């Protein structure tokens, strides 16, 4: 029904500018207005701007010689742009409907901003097979940067079982994890393979899960 | 900027709980007070607007309370779906500022976790690494704390721990750890522990292997 879709994650070096769209469905924006919020670490949510239906924007005072929001009637779209950016305006930056005034009824689904200097890095990606009821396999994507990589298994046929866990960073490359644990009777014989996409770097992996 | 406290910061409550979650304003914002619930994944749903009003589609057991500066989310019988950080925002006076949010977590019966171990893959291995892995799965309460040892000597270096939020559909969490080695200390050492403690256990649980 209503929908705000905003464009996908950023990474922006110290000091340029971030740049995200946001492309509502369901609404004009002659007929509604739109507010940006971010939500950082250090800082908990905090409202942004507003941009009216007539076109005017509001800013938080905190911000207003480094953001402008703008937008296009015809085509649906908010524009969010902010400049010189440091490091902790790292965070994930929503755009929202307010349905009147400040009462945000719908939202975007949040970009995520990095904003770092770090180089971008592909992964490795390493089968976790069993060391030689129920069975777990595993997949280590190992040293990538920036957020985000994508896992499956059996390209997304594989669900329930799975677990999936929030990257963690060190030394300005992360890592990830993912289990799946299935009965044991039905690996090795049935195959199980890890799908990883990391798109930052154009890397695209699948490995087997190989008895040892 | 009106600060926006919210009383507690995470909350714990079982299925069927009545459960309130309350927010103070540092002065009168005459019920221009709304309450917004994020999930995991950055989704953001409006709940409650104008202190007391339910948003479209949302369930009757939400409800919210309040005047001058305090303010309540009421769930009337806590539901499966209702994990989530729950955020109070007053729209009284500019800027919209929000409240630092409360997590809630659902309470429920031990659950031991599955632990499974993990050697490094031959592929990291010809490459110089050696990641060690342990996930322990689907345990509840969330507190657990996990060792390695190495040949019998806790190895505080180069570990990485990752939780996973509180599941969706069975209320328990997951972790997993990761122990880097270089290959060659990898290869100088025996026995590889994963030791966690956890309130379903008296002793360490413990996940071992030796580098065969
Ligand atoms: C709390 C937070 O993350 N925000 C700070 C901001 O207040 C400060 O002006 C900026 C430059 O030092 O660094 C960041």
């Amino acid at each position: 029904d209503v929908q705000l879709k905003q464009s996908g994650p950023g990474l922006v070096q110290p000091s340029q500018s971030l740049s995200i769209t946001c492309t509502v469905s369901g609404f004009s924006l002659i007929d509604y207005g739109v507010h940006w919020v971010r939500q950082s670490p250090g800082k908990g949510l905090e409202w942004l701007g507003v941009i009216w239906t007539g076109g005017s924007t509001d800013y938080n005072a905190a911000f207003i010689s480094r953001l402008t929001i703008s937008k296009d009637n015809s085509k649906s779209q908010v524009f969010f742009k902010m400049n010189s950016l440091q490091a902790n305006d790292t965070g994930i930056y929503y755009c929202g409907r307010p349905y009147y005034g400040n009462v945000m009824d719908y939202w975007g689904q949040g970009t995520s901003v990095t904003v770092s200097s770090a180089k971008t890095t592909a992964p490795s990606v390493y089968p976790l097979a069993p060391v030689c009821s129920s069975v777990t396999l595993g997949c280590l994507v190992k040293g990538y940067f920036p957020e985000p990589v994508t896992l499956t298994w059996n390209s997304g046929s594989l669900s329930s079982g799975v677990h999936t866990f929030p990257a963690v960073l060190q030394s300005d490359l992360y890592t990830l994890s993912s289990s799946v644990t299935v009965t044991s009777s039905t690996w090795p014989s049935q195959s199980i393979t890890c799908n990883v996409a990391h798109p930052a770097s154009s890397t695209k992996v699948d490995k087997k899960i190989e008895p040892r | 900027d009106i600060q926006m406290t919210q009383t507690t910061s995470s909350l714990s409550a079982s299925l069927g709980d009545r459960v309130t979650i309350s927010c103070r304003a540092s002065q009168d914002i005459s019920n221009y007070l709304n309450w917004y619930q994020q999930k995991p994944d950055g989704t953001v749903k409006l709940l409650i607007y104008y202190t007391s009003r339910l948003h479209s589609g949302v369930p009757s057991r939400f409800s919210g309370s309040g005047s001058g500066t305090d303010y309540s989310l009421t769930i009337s019988n806590l539901e499966q779906e209702d994990i989530a950080t729950y955020f109070c925002q007053q729209g009284n006076t500019f800027p919209p500022t929000f409240g630092g949010g409360t997590k809630l977590e659902i309470k429920r019966a031990d659950a031991a976790p599955t632990v499974s171990i993990f050697p490094p893959s031959s592929e990291q291995l010809t490459s110089g690494g050696a990641s060690v892995v342990c996930f322990l799965n689907n345990f509840y309460p969330k507190d657990i704390n996990v060792k390695w040892k190495i040949d019998g000597s806790e190895r505080q270096n180069g570990v990485l721990n990752s939780w996973t939020d509180q599941d969706s559909k069975d209320s328990t969490y997951s972790m997993s750890s990761t122990l880097t080695l270089t290959k060659d200390e990898y290869e100088r050492h025996n026995s590889y522990t994963c030791e966690a403690t956890h309130k379903t256990s008296t002793s360490p649980i413990v996940k071992s292997f030796n580098r065969n």
